[PDB]
RNA sequence: GACGGAAGGGCACCACCAGGAGUGGAGCCUGCGGCUUAAUUUGACUCAACACGGGGAAACUCACCAGGUCCAGACACAAUAAGGAUUGACAGAUUGAGAGCUCUUUCUUGAUUUUGUGGGUGGUGGUGCAUGGCCGUUCUUAGUUGGUGGAGUGAUUUGUCUGCUUAAUUGCGAUAACGAACGAGACCUUAACCUACUAAAUAGUGGUGCUAGCAUUUGCUGGUUAUCCACUUCUUAGAGGGACUAUCGGUUUCAAGCCGAUGGAAGUUUGAGGCAAUAACAGGUCUGUGAUGCCCUUAGACGUUCUGGGCCGCACGCGCGCUACACUGACGGAGCCAGCGAGUCUAACCUUGGCCGAGAGGUCUUGGUAAUCUUGUGAAACUCCGUCGUGCUGGGGAUAGAGCAUUGUAAUUAUUGCUCUUCAACGAGGAAUUCCUAGUAAGCGCAAGUCAUCAGCUUGCGUUGAUUACGUCCCUGCCCUUUGUACACA
């Protein structure tokens, strides 16, 4: 999807940080949870994604659940180039 | 019943019971710290509201 | 907040059957059984009853670190207000959710319809359930659907107790 | 029912067509350099953008729809 | 950017829609569940809703 | 096995008798067919299509029709391309249009993209005769199969039954069958009963203070929320109690059971529902589904979106309903009686009270996220007091004109409410046909569902409350055996 470059950056530095982005499956929105961008811009720039492995997607009730794979870890890491020894999201706090 | 508008009009009805208590206790605050944490159960909601005024 | 009870109570069943498709659609090859809910405050309990919770728990705690975050990010709970607990189910082949799931992975492997029927009959009448049946529908070699009735044991169709003693 | 026998209708896309853009200046040598085609005054572009003097009018490319400005 | 493409969706059936198909057919308003008619009965026993009369 | 204008037995008011209110006749609301149309989207056709798809369609919904946009064609490969591979836009032209859609034009934007191949995605597109699921129906009637042992060379049969008794394959019993699994029954929910239990300023009463009016000899009828206490009779519902055909009198050879009386809140399975087997249908739904095989389409789109129109058009036929054909009634005052319910958070729901207005309604505020406020939903039929006096009348309110308002961005094909005026057909409905056995039929209104607004629909509830059976197989039709068959697509 033709996209800018603002819009695009926004997306995979909140999907590298938190792992998980929700969107419901609902259009001329254009203001949602804790992303800037439209409703529009976040699910067709995972979507194109999918095709190439990188991330696992659910349905769930219209609301799109998504989720980051082991794979998208290194791709994320080139686009943003990020160091290495700081993975969020998969090492524990504490216990639980 | 059906899904379809076919077949004879056979209507389904449900229904869901709420059932409500109040106890009124006329008790310190030192107990009120202690009466949350414990007796708790799920599809129980416990509310506790400010005095007559 | 300002829900009233008649309308709160049903959207906590809203609740519990929004999470019942979810957590079976993505714990599908864990052995998914059901889940319980219990709310307390400062810490809402979700309870995962599934058959495998070792895959469930991933390693180190990767996959269900991302099942809290699941819930959270669109349900709107703060981050540390939920978290989900994994448990062992006992007597597997007592519940039926689980073993509905075990006709699905059979049939997608090439398995024959006959033997992944009678496979699971011995196993929940071997379990010490009182009886069991299968019913299999759809075309089995051919143009025709058909249907089969794999029924072994003690089995009520009416009343009370049905909703009671069976799972379907 | 829609096998759509209706006139023709010959429509197309924009073109967006590459000409020498960036071709139009006027330079001098030992040293400077007179520049065409005035900026203006927006004070979201800091004097980056240009103006395109069509007849009696001067739009700005970078701003969408409307900034009236005249020479 | 977009004038166009945007019609008043307040009211009315295409104001709103399931959620869990987006149907717009056989829709409760009631109780604030906005479950549709056909899918409501494959998730009563899930909410808590039961058939003895 | 099916079917008999075959026999025996049994049952049903989706069957009939004794009846009740009807429909069919009239207007109108709505659904279908037909006709018409740019489109009048399309399923369903005896029960089991037709006030059905929860379908009370102004946009949306909608799939139809006439036009204009958008890519939201993932990714992979190849090619073009930083000297710009493509995005956006004023004014004018153009367009229904303040869509740069395209064009006159020259700034903009930066590889996120474009072109082609390959492959996906989307579809209320086709196929329910590829399906899953769910429902309807055959059966709302009592049926339904295995283990082992008998009969037959076998298909099959016995068990699963001559008789008697029940709503029932219910049982008593009889017996090459003996013991079991389903359905029925049981169970569950609700409506009825407990002057007993645990309790209640979110449910009520009594008493004591204050206080208003009438009689005044002590009274009577009301008001007032932490004044002050007691109680739980009603109302609410936790745990329980309670009919079991109990007791008694007859009847069948005892026995299962039936009938009558008394007692008792209740003696038709206490009344009414929920659940409801085996086998089956080319029953219905691809238009509930991101449940789905295959096929078609995939960009001047059978994707999606916006504007407008349609689904409401019509010489005619049918179905479900509404209002009526009055004096057991209309009309005007007055009497004034319920239950099941439903209601606003990051908003605009149900509405009390006070003003304005003939009404519709408007306005200023307040209570209630609810046994609290709306709400005692002081609803209608009804009851009283009057007018009316038989005349298509004052019964009937269809049709049609003008105006005032509400809902909504938008109401023209009048959304709907209100006021004036118009005031037709219809004088008890032919042949036929539907529903119903007690607080049921019928009359009556309310709430909820769909809902921004609109039911004349439907799902529930309450008020008033009959006549006539307590049977039969005559008609329609269903079970169990016996028998006939050239039927098995029965
Ligand atoms: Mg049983
Ligand atoms: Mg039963
Ligand atoms: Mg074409
Ligand atoms: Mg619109
Ligand atoms: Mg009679
Ligand atoms: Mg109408
Ligand atoms: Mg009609
Ligand atoms: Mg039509
Ligand atoms: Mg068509
Ligand atoms: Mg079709
Ligand atoms: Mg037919
Ligand atoms: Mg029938
Ligand atoms: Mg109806
Ligand atoms: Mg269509
Ligand atoms: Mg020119
Ligand atoms: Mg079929
Ligand atoms: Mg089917
Ligand atoms: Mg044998
Ligand atoms: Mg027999
Ligand atoms: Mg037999
Ligand atoms: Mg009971
Ligand atoms: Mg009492
Ligand atoms: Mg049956
Ligand atoms: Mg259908
Ligand atoms: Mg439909
Ligand atoms: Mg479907
Ligand atoms: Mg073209
Ligand atoms: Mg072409
Ligand atoms: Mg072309
Ligand atoms: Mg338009
Ligand atoms: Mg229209
Ligand atoms: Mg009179
Ligand atoms: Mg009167
Ligand atoms: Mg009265
Ligand atoms: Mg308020
Ligand atoms: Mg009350
Ligand atoms: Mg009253
Ligand atoms: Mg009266
Ligand atoms: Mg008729
Ligand atoms: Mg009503
Ligand atoms: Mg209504
Ligand atoms: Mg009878
Ligand atoms: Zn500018
Ligand atoms: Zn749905």
């Amino acid at each position: 999807m033709l996209m800018p470059k603002e819009d695009r950056n926004k997306i995979h530095q909140y999907l590298f940080q938190e792992g998980v982005v929700v969107a419901k499956k609902d259009f001329n929105q254009a203001k949602h949870e804790e992303i800037d961008t439209k409703n529009l811009y976040v699910i067709k720039a995972l979507q194109s994604l999918t095709s190439k492995g990188y991330v696992k997607t659910q349905f769930s009730w219209q609301y799109y659940y998504y989720t980051l794979t082991e794979e998208g870890v290194e791709y994320l890491r080139e686009y943003l180039n990020l160091p290495e020894h700081i993975v969020p999201g998969t090492y524990i706090q504490e216990r639980n | 019943k059906t899904p379809n508008g076919e077949g004879s009009k056979t209507w389904e009805t449900y229904e869901m019971r709420i059932h409500k208590r109040y106890i009124d206790l006329e008790a310190p605050v030192q107990i009120v710290k202690r009466i949350t944490q414990i007796t708790i159960e799920p599809g129980v909601d416990v509310e506790v509201v400010v005095a007559s005024n | 907040a300002l829900i009233s009870k008649k309308r709160k109570l049903v959207a906590d069943g809203v609740f519990y059957a929004e999470l019942n498709e979810f957590f079976t659609r993505e714990l599908a090859e864990e052995g998914y059984s059901g889940v319980e809910v219990r709310v307390t405050p400062t810490k809402t309990e979700v309870i995962i009853r599934a058959t495998r919770t070792q895959d469930v728990l991933g390693e180190n705690g990767r996959r269900i670190n991302e099942l809290t975050l699941l819930v959270q990010k669109r349900f709107k709970y703060a981050p540390g207000t939920i978290v989900l607990y994994a448990e062992r189910v006992q007597d597997r082949g007592l519940s039926a959710v689980a073993q509905a799931e075990s006709m699905k992975f059979k049939l997608l492997n090439g398995l024959a319809i006959r033997r992944a029927a009678y496979g699971v009959v011995r196993y929940v009448m071997e379990s010490g359930a009182k009886g069991c049946e299968v019913v299999v529908s759809g075309k089995l070699r051919a143009a025709r659907a058909k249907a089969m009735k794999f029924a072994d044991g003690f089995l009520i169709h009416s009343g009370q107790p049905v909703n009671d003693f069976i799972d379907t | 029912k829609k096998v759509y026998t209706t006139p023709k209708k010959i429509k197309h896309k924009h073109k967006k067509v590459k000409l020498a853009v960036l071709s139009y200046y006027k330079v001098d040598a030992e040293g400077k350099v007179t520049k065409l085609r005035r900026e203006c005054s927006n004070p979201t572009c800091g004097a980056g953008v240009f103006l395109a003097n069509h007849k009696d009018r001067l739009y700005c490319g970078k701003c969408h729809s409307v900034y009236k400005v005249n020479a | 950017e977009n004038v166009w493409f945007s019609h008043p969706r307040r009211y009315g059936k295409g104001s709103r829609q399931c959620r869990v198909c987006s149907s717009h057919t056989g829709l409760i308003r009631k109780y604030g569940l906005n479950i549709c008619r056909q899918c409501f009965r494959e998730k009563a026993n899930d909410i808590g809703f039961n058939k003895f009369r």
